[PDB]
RNA sequence: AUGUGGUUUAAUUCGAUGCAACGCGCAGAACCUUACCAGCCCUUGACAUAUGAACGAGAAACCCUAUCCUUAACGGGAUGGUACUGACUUUCAUACAGGUGCUGCAUGGCUGUCGUCAGCUCGUGUCGUGAGAUGUUUGGUUAAGUCCUAUAACGAGCGAAACCCUC
């Protein structure tokens, strides 16, 4: 068993070089910025050197986010009614303030400074979660009220010099496209745009 | 009683190629159990890659379905949905049906009575 | 692009038809309203006739994906009868078992 | 347009390397006995017509 | 009307398929994926002269919503028995360098494989390392008493919590931001109060109760703005803050409530694998430190002392050692003692997961002999005939001699140009003990294989019966 | 490290070092594994099985291995048991104060008595009257008076169908849990809502005009008006369409 | 109505030929399919891999919700706009790619038939110079070497029956 231990020793010593410089550094400045550099090395070691447990917990997090953040599984509160009027959403900074005493009583938070530090770390971590939900959920939804408003608007973008039959045709084509769930919205407005362009080619 | 559960509830429809009763442990707990008729689809193929018209082999595809009823009140539906999103049933595809009741607001239409 | 030499022309036809699906539906939509002006109907009929004929959905033939056979192709499995029987005897394609009665 | 799917063997680069090695090896076993393809533009009918 | 495949008659009863799923809208994708994956896996690492090779016997595929599970079965290597620190060439030849309303929707697919997609694991790792690092002293106390409980109390072991948690940014605001973004991106009205039922487990302070009710009433009835005289009142309206800070106390316990990270640990439970390299991690932890500590300082201390004398911005040397540790890990190439088999398996799971948009898993099993499936036996016979060393009678004799017990009979057929001098192809069939295929409660397995030869294609068929 | 330290000091090629980091972190290398190294680690990573004896019943073996996992399928009863035991062992915190404050956030206008509501409202009116003048040191003394009279008010104080009222709707909605990582199913976007006509209290002529406007969405044996929407691409959109 | 032979034609694509080919391959020929014929075209090609040159630090090909002109049509020529390229794009060269061309009398795999007829063999033992025989030669019963009895034979294996599905 001499061969493998001599091989690992000759590889290890030639990896480690000469041990004058580490002790010279130990003598040069002191131990406190070495403690700082050791904490820096510690935060490197959870990025640079791979860990199987780190990758497995990343995979379990990926699975949880994949099931949770799916747009096809969404079901809202079961004791509420739809918001027909489509009120704009209140902002996130105001949303975090009307939830305050529950999570203060729950999570800890001994005083206002601890509270503001928690708010700081949440607000600074927030922008990359937008990229996370961009990867998982998709681009956006765009409500059907705005979709029908856009489809009605491009129907009103006809030139005036056309006959009224063409205008009735455009409004009727928009009306029959309004209630089609088998078409993409991009294809719908592409269809309306091409119809308007084809009429405007001859009704300048 | 044995009367039908009508109200706030969950209904699970499970479709499979095999019998779900073979592995009963992966099913969610439920109040009622029932089964649907099996459905078969018939294929008749020629045996030979050339002219042997009177020699056929007949295959089929069989579909099986099961129906589960879960009684649940209004507060715990959002609690049960989190776990119902993450189940693993063996060789099956399941269907979550939600029965819940809300109330009507009459204020913007009461002027017309 | 997909590997089978005999499916190459039909794959090209499928891509070319999926490209021109939008214009075909548009000119077919213009030609079907009789209250519309006659010159506009004539122009849209001309533009529909000028489209590439290989972009028409009636030229697309179902072929087997493993082999390329042009006849007896089940649309659910996308395989011909010989490939279907060979894979079903072993016990590969799920669901399909022998049948007796 | 999705009728012809994608073959998952195309992403692993080992198997295409072995397949191309087999194609090259067959071509060389044909070339070592002078039964390979002729020069393009120098076919047998072209050489007979030039003869 | 001829003899058929044995598997087709006893497929339903006495046997089970290698896959388990169901679909109706997505049948054509899965029926192609099964055939394509099983055709791919059998052509990986063929045996050379000096390698036993990858011999896949049965591949088991289970499909679940967004989670797919694969089980491989391989025989053990038959063999009679008796560095990383300096490597080169495993690295880079070049260090590189010399619609607002009119949006687009999510593209769908139904029949095949998805397109090639960039990953998100870098962002997930970056989130997890600098968020929720559990190095806080508020989290330091709980692991101390859980260590006390595990080493001394048996009622902690006989408890369902141990059996789940150990099978042998604070997290609340993170979920709140998750829920807010997920509701506003899909444009559903987000009430944060009903989200608080997630942080709820249904299974003296009435003065505080009435004070909280009136402190919520004073924030409900107000907020009629555009008045500075009552904005002074808003400035002295910090009894909402009294309601905020009324319920405060010193906490000794962390949170294992709110089932959203409980599900993450539930997923961590069932996909750990069997391999970990913490020993090889901790062996490099204390040796790369003394490597990087003595590397710099080689009669080049002038730049370091210039950096010291400039200002207190020494923390860019952390970025310097980041660059150097990336350089030293990239030069050698591949992790230190990470198994190449698990490297190839992980590399396999990565492209499967990316191409299908699931989280696939691969679990391997090692079995005792090659005589446990007809597919394995036929692959062995084909590889033995690929280089001509033995005769067919010798191969059948060897198989009969070293067959394991519990096999109740065997039969092998060879077809093609068996004799080199003759050109007319014939068939040779060898049999042993019982191979009655016409009994439906027997356990008969069958497999073919084809061999390329000098003179065409040879064919091998194997029937094997089990007890 | 000398060269990059010097260029850290120079700070002129700072646009290059970040791309050095990107290239060293992202660009692939020659990750080849020879087959002897592929096989030599496999047998030291896995041990030989002892109970198979054949690969005929491989799926049943795998299914039994998954059946033995007690935490294969998990539900809220299981999470409730494992959250009760962690509270009992002292590692977990009771959430009684959290549900007490959540009940306060949800329902305060139902439990607060109106005779207290009107007197605290009059107190807010008089304190907002005295805050505008600013002669009462309204930044802190007004809050102190608020606390004093709030303590006085608290001393005076300390001595199946849905909630609310109105016609009741009934909803139906579907979620298809397909396997394989593709989630969209055509049955996703259908929403139904059912209502009783007689609960709206319409007149007879209004009911006749409703029946004429409806047609066969009205069922006479149950007095059931049922509206179904599939014309929109998302489930909530179809729900809103049903209500409109 | 449909298939085949024959005949005719620019082509009337080919295979299948007593039982065991001929409403067969073809579970869908107007164009496509199509393998046949006439014209109009192309030549590292509609597609792949490798090598060697040329161009390009963002140009060119590429693509589009594209537009116009000209072709019987594929294509070809212009005009717009977006985006990308250095271990990476294109252009050219040569190894080639490609073949429903021949051989089913070189093959694998798959199938029809004798035939759901009850048959075809092997290990030890005995008889015969030997090829071989007995076992499987008696008397009956059975759909059946299925079962009994008898027998220089004693036992096996593939087949029969039962196990399987359905009423
Ligand atoms: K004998
Ligand atoms: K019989
Ligand atoms: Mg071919
Ligand atoms: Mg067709
Ligand atoms: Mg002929
Ligand atoms: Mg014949
Ligand atoms: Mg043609
Ligand atoms: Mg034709
Ligand atoms: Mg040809
Ligand atoms: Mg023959
Ligand atoms: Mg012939
Ligand atoms: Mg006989
Ligand atoms: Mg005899
Ligand atoms: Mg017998």
């Amino acid at each position: 068993d001499k061969k493998e231990e001599e091989a690992e020793q000759e590889a290890l010593s030639v990896f480690v070089g000469d041990n004058a410089d580490g002790e010279k550094f130990a003598k040069k400045m002191g131990d406190e910025i070495m403690a700082k550099l050791a904490e820096g090395y510690e935060d490197i070691c959870e990025r640079a050197l791979p860990s199987t447990a780190h990758d497995a917990l990343v995979d379990a997090y990926d699975t949880n986010l994949m099931i949770e953040c799916e747009p096809e599984y969404l079901m809202p509160d079961f004791g509420s009614n739809p918001d027909i009027d489509e009120k704009p959403p209140m902002p996130l900074r105001e949303c975090l303030e009307k939830v305050k005493p529950f999570i203060v009583a729950l999570e800890g938070i001994k005083d206002q400074e601890e509270w503001e530090e928690a708010i700081g770390e949440a607000m600074a971590e927030a922008p990359r979660m937008k990229e996370i939900v961009d990867h998982y959920s998709g681009p956006d939804r765009v409500t059907a009220k705005k979709q029908n408003e856009e489809l009605d608007r491009i129907a009103t973008t006809v030139p005036q010099s056309a006959p009224d039959s063409v205008k009735r045709f455009a409004d009727r084509v928009a009306l029959s496209l309004k209630s089609n769930p088998g078409w993409g919205f991009d294809k719908k407005y592409q269809f309306m745009d091409k119809l308007v362009l084809e009429v405007s080619q001859n009704y300048k | 009683s044995t009367s039908k559960i009508k109200g706030t509830r969950i209904c699970i429809a499970i479709r499979s190629f095999d019998n779900p009763e073979k592995e009963a442990w992966c099913l969610p707990p439920h109040s009622r159990y029932a089964a649907m008729p099996d459905t078969r689809t018939l294929y008749t193929v020629l045996r030979s890659p050339h002219v042997d018209k009177k020699s056929r082999e007949q295959f089929e595809m069989r579909f099986k379905k099961r129906f589960l009823v879960i009684k649940a009140q209004s507060h715990e539906l959002s609690n049960k949905l989190f776990w119902l999103k993450r189940y693993r049933i063996l060789g099956a595809q399941y269907e979550l049906q939600f029965h819940c009741k809300t109330r009507l607001d009459m204020s913007p239409v009461l002027g017309s009575k | 692009e997909q590997g089978v030499k005999r499916n190459s022309a039909d794959h090209r036809r499928r891509l070319l038809a999926a490209r021109f699906e939008l214009r075909r539906k548009l000119y077919k939509a213009f030609c079907k309203d009789p209250e519309l002006p006659s010159e506009m109907r004539e122009k849209n009929r001309y533009k529909l006739s000028k489209l590439p004929r290989n972009s028409a959905f009636t030229r697309i033939r179902n072929r087997c994906v493993f082999t390329g056979r042009s006849r007896s192709v089940t649309e659910l499995f996308r395989m011909s009868r010989i490939c279907f029987r060979g894979l079903a005897n072993k016990g590969e394609l799920v669901g399909i078992k022998k049948s007796s009665w | 347009a999705e009728w012809y799917p994608y073959d998952i063997k195309n992403e692993d680069p080992n198997v295409l390397a072995r397949e191309e090695k087999e194609r090259l090896s067959k071509l060389e076993m044909l070339k070592r006995r002078n039964k390979g393809p002729p020069q393009k533009g120098h076919g047998r009918r072209a050489a007979k017509r030039n003869k | 009307a001829r003899k058929g495949n044995p598997i087709s008659v006893r497929l339903g009863k006495n046997r089970s398929s290698d896959s388990s799923w169901f679909s109706d809208y997505y049948y054509g994708k899965f029926v192609y994926q099964d055939v394509n994956l099983r055709s791919y896996f059998g052509s990986i690492r063929p045996p050379t002269r000096l390698t036993f090779g990858f011999r896949l016997g049965r591949c088991i595929l289970l499909h679940f919503p967004k989670r797919t599970f694969i089980h491989f079965f391989l025989p053990r290597r038959p063999r009679r028995l008796k560095r990383w620190w300096t490597t080169f060439g495993k690295a880079g030849p070049i260090g590189c360098l010399r619609n607002e309303i009119r949006g687009w929707p999510k593209k769908k697919q139904r029949y095949g494989y998805h397109d090639r997609s960039p990953s998100i694991k870098k962002n997930l790792s970056k989130l997890l390392r600098i968020s929720g690092a559990f190095k806080h002293p508020k989290y330091a106390g709980v692991v101390n008493d859980i260590a006390f409980l595990i080493e001394n109390d048996d009622s902690f072991k006989k408890t369902k919590l141990f059996k789940f948690f150990f099978p042998k940014v604070r997290p609340s605001l993170n979920f709140l931001v998750m829920q807010y973004f997920f509701n506003t991106k899909n444009q559903m009205n987000f009430d944060p109060v009903v989200v608080l039922n997630h942080f709820v487990a249904p299974g003296r302070s009435l003065q505080k109760r009435i004070r909280s009710r009136i402190a919520f009433f004073v924030e409900s009835l107000t907020s009629e703005k555009k008045c500075l005289a009552e904005a002074k009142n808003r400035l002295t309206h910090f009894i909402r803050l009294a309601n905020d800070l009324r319920f405060a106390g010193t906490t000794k316990t962390t949170i294992s409530l709110f089932p959203f990270f409980g599900a993450t640990f539930f997923f961590l439970r069932d996909g750990v694998g069997v391999y970990n390299n913490l020993d090889a991690r901790e062996q490099l932890l204390n040796q790369l430190r003394v490597k990087c500590w003595n590397l710099l300082g080689k009669d080049k201390v002038m730049e370091l002392i210039e950096k010291f004398k400039n200002l207190g911005g020494i923390e860019e040397l952390i970025k310097v050692i980041d660059m150097m540790i990336e350089i030293i890990l990239r030069k050698r190439g591949i992790p230190y003692r990470y198994n190449s088999y698990f490297y190839e398996v992980k590399k396999m799971r990565s492209f499967l997961s990316n191409r299908t948009n699931t989280k696939t898993l691969i679990e391997s099993v090692k079995i005792k002999s090659v005589y446990q499936s007809a597919s394995l036996i036929a692959q062995d016979i084909s590889f033995q005939l690929k280089n001509k060393r033995r005769s067919f009678h010798s191969i059948f004799a060897k198989i009969v001699k070293e067959i394991p017990k519990r096999v109740e009979g065997i039969r092998i057929c060879f077809s093609g140009r068996l004799k080199d001098a003759a050109e007319k192809a014939q068939t040779k069939c060898y049999k042993h003990r019982k191979t009655s295929c016409n009994v439906f409660n027997q356990k008969i397995d069958y497999a073919p294989v084809e061999v390329s030869t000098r003179y065409g294609i040879l064919g091998v068929k194997v029937w094997i019966s089990y007890s | 490290i000398e060269a990059l330290l010097q260029r850290r000091l120079a700070d002129k090629h700072a646009d290059t070092d970040d791309e050095v980091m990107d290239s060293l972190q992202n660009q692939p290398f020659k990750d080849d594994v020879k087959d002897e190294d592929f096989e030599s680690d496999f047998e030291e990573a896995h041990s030989t099985d002892d109970e198979l004896e054949d690969l005929y019943n491989s799926p049943e073996y795998v299914k039994k291995k998954m059946q033995n996992n007690e935490f294969f399928n998990m539900d809220e009863k299981k999470w409730d048991v494992i959250v009760r035991e962690g509270i009992r062992h002292g590692i977990l915190k009771d959430t009684k104060e959290c549900e007490e404050i959540l009940e306060d956030m949800l329902h305060w206008d139902k439990l607060l008595p109106d005779d207290l509501k009107k007197k605290v409202e009059a107190k807010f009116n008089e304190l907002g009257d005295m805050c505008e003048r600013g002669e009462i040191e309204a930044e802190a003394a007004y809050e102190l008076f608020k606390e004093f009279e709030d303590e006085m008010v608290i001393q005076y104080g300390d001595q199946d169908d849905p909630p609310g009222k109105g016609p009741i709707l009934r909803w139906q909605s579907r979620i298809v849990f397909a396997p394989g990582g593709d989630a969209w199913h055509p049955k996703n976007r259908k929403v139904k809502l059912s209502v009783t006509v007689k609960e709206l209290g319409l007149s007879k002529h209004q009911a006749r005009r409703l029946r004429e406007l409806v047609g066969k969405r009205y069922d006479s044996g149950k007095d059931e008006l049922t509206i179904t929407s599939e014309r929109f691409e998302h489930r909530e959109e179809n729900r809103k369409d049903c209500l409109r």
